[PDB]
């Protein structure tokens, strides 16, 4: 697996944060570090506790590609700048 | 008994029942791998909900039309004891009419 | 460059969670409004009785 | 909309004809307003005529009260027709923008000329009279719609966020109404479902308590100039006057069923002045009638019975919800097959990253078991 | 005769079914998009800008 970063956490533990319900909980009882479902989330205990997610090679049943009609919204405006372009 | 033939209604879109059924089958066929069965008392999934709604509407339309296929109607339309009783009453009536017609031809 | 981006990032998880629930709520309401509609049709026995009466029997 | 040279040429060519047309419209609109004002002063309620004072309960600041300082003249059809009211509303918008420009000119003398060049290069703040042909009018309406699109979402989000962060609905029906009020324009909102939100918000913020920032967003969405904003009771007065005229026309139309006999273009204009029908949507008569009927239904029976409209804040949110387009999404789904952090691949993994992968990887259970067993053995040895 | 009687209701039901299908398709599209986003997240190859887009 690669060395890339993941969804930022801010050094927070999601099992005790004020918005913990927004983070899914896995079988082991560790809330995810992101809105996504994570199977191998862990918690590390320094002076303060923090949640960590380790990327790994996992296969997920991929639903086939939908048509462009059902997910593309052509409401772009001259002032609009996408997050990729802003980055 | 019925009264007046209801007011006429103009369709907003044009499509055949066979085309609709084929489209439903195609829509539900791509998610078969993702679809997961579960206990009847457990919460349902999005695929299960979509399948139930689509099949319920389709088979209600079919039963209204006349395609009395009880095998699927008992699966995709029965959700109430009153519903089960109505199906049983309808199941008997159709068989009785068929037997009477055959006997009256013989 | 720094402050607003960080607070937008903080907002994403809760908004994503709430909008998922809202979508599930819409689907649930769609299912809840569905109810098998059984129709009632004139029993044929009355037709058979009117047929008999018309014969003057 | 951004400025362009073609629009600059258009407005420079039609500058003086536009001014002459504006003057003629000014005379006509003064006549119409004089009739309406005389009728209001003569037949209006005592509170409306005397301008009764309504103060906020926290800082005791006066603002217009929807119940007392707004009055629907049910018998205005005798003196003023529906078309005259529409003409007055359009002229009020044009006159507001012209007045701000004239004030800038008087304030800055001859130094406003380059700013005038910026002004004529955009159709956002020029009067409708500057367009002498259909295509020019269409472009002008497109600019107005673009400004509405730019401004409305901020107003809707301000209202929704402040309420949701500081309050919650009382009952399930109010919850459904509040949730369905702020749906995007790609879905049709049932006015009967959404109406209870008006009372729910009346409990929270009436029009008399509207904040200055929310007012600025609303006036931006209504194509009302906001600079100089000044006290909130100036643009608030503008909003009150505009919607009072709109409600008078709405009562006339509902009572006399004028919209059914109204032609296609006039119907589209009527919906547009209510912020219900953008021109870029290319709506047909069926859709326009559906939206207008939904607006009338949202007003409710009490509007005809007593001339009392629902809360103005919620009404503005409801109508401006038609300019809340779905968030844009462009690009084929295959773009999701790419990778974002390939530029980091050359860096590899350091010791800490390797440790994290080892402990939290597929072998995590074995490492946890070994570590816990070793720690238990060491603890036992220590004791 | 019965068919002629039960005709407007059938047409409305068919139109409603078509509308329901068109309503469900976007939901499945969003589900597929979320699946792909999750796949890239688990690999460590998903930026927040892409997710927001
Ligand atoms: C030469 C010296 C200059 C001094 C320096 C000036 C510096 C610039 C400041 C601004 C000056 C004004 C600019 C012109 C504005 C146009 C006229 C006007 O009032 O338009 C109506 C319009 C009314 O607005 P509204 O919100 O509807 O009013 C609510 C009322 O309830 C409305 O009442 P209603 O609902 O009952 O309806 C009535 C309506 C009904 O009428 C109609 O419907 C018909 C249309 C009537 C109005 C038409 C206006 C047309 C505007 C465009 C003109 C053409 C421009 C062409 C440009 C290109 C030229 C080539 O008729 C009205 O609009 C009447 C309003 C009241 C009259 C206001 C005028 C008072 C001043 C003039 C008298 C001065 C006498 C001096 C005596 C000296 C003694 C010693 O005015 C505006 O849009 C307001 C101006 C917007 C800019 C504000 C900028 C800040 C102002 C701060 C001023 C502070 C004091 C001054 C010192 C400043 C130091 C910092
Ligand atoms: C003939 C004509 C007919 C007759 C005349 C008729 C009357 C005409 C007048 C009335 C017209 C009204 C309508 C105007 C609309 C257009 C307004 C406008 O500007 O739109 C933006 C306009 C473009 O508009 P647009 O593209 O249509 O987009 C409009 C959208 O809707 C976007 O809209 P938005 O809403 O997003 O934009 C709004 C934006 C508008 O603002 C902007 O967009 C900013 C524009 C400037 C940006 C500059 C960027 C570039 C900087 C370059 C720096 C130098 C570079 C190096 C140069 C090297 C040269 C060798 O923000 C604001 O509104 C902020 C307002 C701030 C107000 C400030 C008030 C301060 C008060 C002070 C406190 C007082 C407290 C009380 C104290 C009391 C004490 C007693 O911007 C430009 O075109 C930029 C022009 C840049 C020019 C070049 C750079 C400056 C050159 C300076 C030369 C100096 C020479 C002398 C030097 C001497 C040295 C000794
Ligand atoms: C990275 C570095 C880059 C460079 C950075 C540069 C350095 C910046 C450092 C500091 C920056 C911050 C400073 C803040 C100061 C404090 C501000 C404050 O307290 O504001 C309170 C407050 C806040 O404003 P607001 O009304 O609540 O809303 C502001 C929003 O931005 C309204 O937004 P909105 O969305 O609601 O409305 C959008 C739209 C809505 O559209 C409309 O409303 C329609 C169009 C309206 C047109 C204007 C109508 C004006 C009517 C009359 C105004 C009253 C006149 C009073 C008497 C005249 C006094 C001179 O409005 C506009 O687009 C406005 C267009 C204005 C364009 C001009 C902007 C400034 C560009 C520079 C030009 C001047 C350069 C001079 C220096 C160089 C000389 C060589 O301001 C006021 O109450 C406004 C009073 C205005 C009085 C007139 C200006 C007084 C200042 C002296 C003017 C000197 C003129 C010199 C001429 C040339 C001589 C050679
Ligand atoms: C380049 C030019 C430079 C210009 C410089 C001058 C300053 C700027 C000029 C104007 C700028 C444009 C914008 C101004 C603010 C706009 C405010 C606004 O939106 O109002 C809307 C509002 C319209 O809304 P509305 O619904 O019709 O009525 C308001 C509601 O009632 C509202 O209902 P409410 O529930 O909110 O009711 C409350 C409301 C009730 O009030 C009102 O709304 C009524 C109108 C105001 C009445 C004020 C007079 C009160 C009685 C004064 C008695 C004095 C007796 C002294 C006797 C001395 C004997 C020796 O407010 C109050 O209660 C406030 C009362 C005022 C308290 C003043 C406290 C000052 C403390 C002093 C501390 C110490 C100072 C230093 C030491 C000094 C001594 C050594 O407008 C007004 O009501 C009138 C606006 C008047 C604007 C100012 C006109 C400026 C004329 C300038 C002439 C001189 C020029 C000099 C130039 C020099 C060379 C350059
Ligand atoms: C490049 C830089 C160059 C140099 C620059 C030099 C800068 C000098 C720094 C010092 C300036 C301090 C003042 C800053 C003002 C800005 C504050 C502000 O916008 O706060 C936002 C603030 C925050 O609002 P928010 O948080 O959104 O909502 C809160 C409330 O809900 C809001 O709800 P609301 O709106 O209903 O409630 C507010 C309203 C509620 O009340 C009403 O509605 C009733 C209105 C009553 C008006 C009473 C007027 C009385 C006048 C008596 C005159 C008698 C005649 C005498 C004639 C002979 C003598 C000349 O009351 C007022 O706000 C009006 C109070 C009285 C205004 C008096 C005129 C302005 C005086 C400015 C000079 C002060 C001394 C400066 C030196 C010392 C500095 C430490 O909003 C407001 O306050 C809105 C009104 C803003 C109007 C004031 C600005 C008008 C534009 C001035 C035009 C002249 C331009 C000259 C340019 C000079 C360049 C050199
Ligand atoms: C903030 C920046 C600053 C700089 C700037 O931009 C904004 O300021 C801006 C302000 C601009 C001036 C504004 C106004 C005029 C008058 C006009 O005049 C018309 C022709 C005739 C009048 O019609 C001229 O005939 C006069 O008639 C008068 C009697 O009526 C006589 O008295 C007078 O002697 C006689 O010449 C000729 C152009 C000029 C000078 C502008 C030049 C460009 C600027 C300096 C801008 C410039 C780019
Ligand atoms: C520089 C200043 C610029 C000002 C610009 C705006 C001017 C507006 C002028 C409007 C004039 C209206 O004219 C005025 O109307 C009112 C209201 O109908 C009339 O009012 C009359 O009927 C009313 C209503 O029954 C009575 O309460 C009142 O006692 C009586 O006078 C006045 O007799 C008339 O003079």
């Amino acid at each position: 697996v690669g060395n890339g970063p993941t969804f930022s956490t801010g050094g927070e533990c999601m099992n005790t944060c004020d918005i913990q319900n927004a983070f899914p909980m896995n079988d082991r009882g560790v809330r995810s570090s992101s809105p996504f479902q994570e199977p191998n989330t862990a918690i590390y205990d320094s002076y303060l506790a923090w949640t960590y997610f380790q990327p790994m090679d996992v296969h997920i049943e991929k639903l086939p590609a939908p048509e462009a009609k059902y997910y593309q919204r052509h409401t772009k405006k001259p002032w609009d700048v996408s997050s990729t372009e802003l980055t | 008994y019925k009264g007046e033939v209801p007011p006429h209604y103009t369709r907003k879109s044009s499509a055949t029942i066979e085309q609709v059924e084929k489209e439903i089958d195609a829509l539900l066929g791509g998610a078969e791998k993702l679809r997961k069965t579960s206990t009847d008392d457990q919460p349902m999934d999005k695929l299960t909900l979509m399948e139930r709604c689509l099949r319920h509407a389709l088979w209600s339309y079919h039963k209204e039309e006349g395609r009395y296929d009880f095998d699927q109607i008992g699966r995709w339309v029965v959700y109430t004891p009153e519903d089960e009783v109505k199906l049983a009453q309808l199941k008997r009536e159709v068989e009785a009419k068929e037997k009477l017609a055959a006997l009256r031809k013989r | 460059d720094i402050m607003v981006p960080s607070f937008v990032y903080n907002k994403l998880p809760v908004i994503h969670f709430l909008q998922e629930k809202r979508a599930e709520q819409k689907l649930r309401r769609v299912l809840d409004e569905t109810y098998t509609e059984w129709t009632e049709e004139l029993d044929q026995a009355h037709v058979t009785d009117a047929i008999t009466r018309s014969l003057n029997i | 909309m951004q400025g362009s040279w073609s629009v600059l040429k258009k407005n420079c060519s039609n500058f003086f004809p536009g001014l002459l047309a504006f003057a003629q419209q000014t005379q006509e609109a003064y006549g119409i307003w004089l009739r309406i004002y005389n009728r209001q002063q003569k037949y209006g309620p005592t509170d409306f005529v005397e301008q009764s004072e309504t103060f906020s309960p926290d800082y005791h600041k006066r603002f217009h009260s929807q119940d007392k300082n707004m009055w629907v003249d049910k018998e205005l059809c005798t003196e003023v027709s529906q078309k005259e009211v529409a003409r007055l509303m359009t002229y009020k918008l044009d006159m507001w923008r012209m007045a701000h420009c004239a004030g800038a000119l008087l304030a800055t003398g001859g130094y406003a000329i380059p700013f005038g060049l910026f002004w004529l290069a955009n159709d956002t703040w020029v009067p409708s009279s500057f367009n002498l042909t259909g295509e020019e009018l269409r472009a002008w309406r497109e600019a107005q719609d673009l400004y509405r699109y730019r401004s409305a979402p901020s107003y809707l989000t301000d209202t929704k966020w402040h309420f949701d962060f500081h309050a919650y609905p009382w009952n399930e029906t109010q919850e459904r109404a509040w949730d369905d009020l702020f749906e995007k324009n790609d879905v049709r909102r049932d006015p009967k479902v959404v109406r209870p939100a008006a009372e729910m918000y009346d409990g929270f913020i009436k029009f008399e308590l509207i904040r200055r920032k929310s007012l600025r967003h609303l006036c931006r969405s209504m194509n009302i100039p906001t600079f100089p904003m000044l006290a909130r009771l100036c643009n608030g007065t503008r909003v009150r006057d505009y919607w009072n005229l709109a409600w008078c026309e709405d009562y006339m139309v509902i009572t006399q069923r004028l919209h059914e006999s109204m032609t296609d273009e006039e119907l589209y204009d009527y919906a547009w002045r209510r912020y219900l029908a953008p021109y870029d949507k290319n709506l047909n008569r069926e859709q326009l009638m559906e939206r207008v009927e939904d607006y009338f239904e949202f007003l409710g029976p009490d509007f005809v019975a007593h001339g009392k409209a629902p809360n103005l804040v919620i009404l503005t949110n409801y109508v401006l919800g038609y300019y809340n387009d779905p968030a844009y999404l462009e690009g084929d789904i295959s773009e999701l097959d790419k990778n974002d952090y390939d530029h980091l691949a050359s860096w590899g993994k350091d010791a800490f990253l390797r440790r994290l992968e080892f402990e939290n990887g597929p072998l995590r259970d074995q490492v946890e078991a070994h570590t816990q067993r070793l720690l238990a053995e060491r603890a036992a040895i220590a004791k | 005769t019965l068919q002629q009687y039960r005709r407007a209701s059938q047409d409305k039901r068919l139109d409603d079914l078509v509308d329901l299908l068109e309503r469900f398709k976007p939901v499945l599209a969003r589900e597929a998009i979320m699946q792909r986003l999750t796949i890239k997240h688990l690999e460590g190859q998903l930026g927040v800008w892409r997710y927001m887009d």
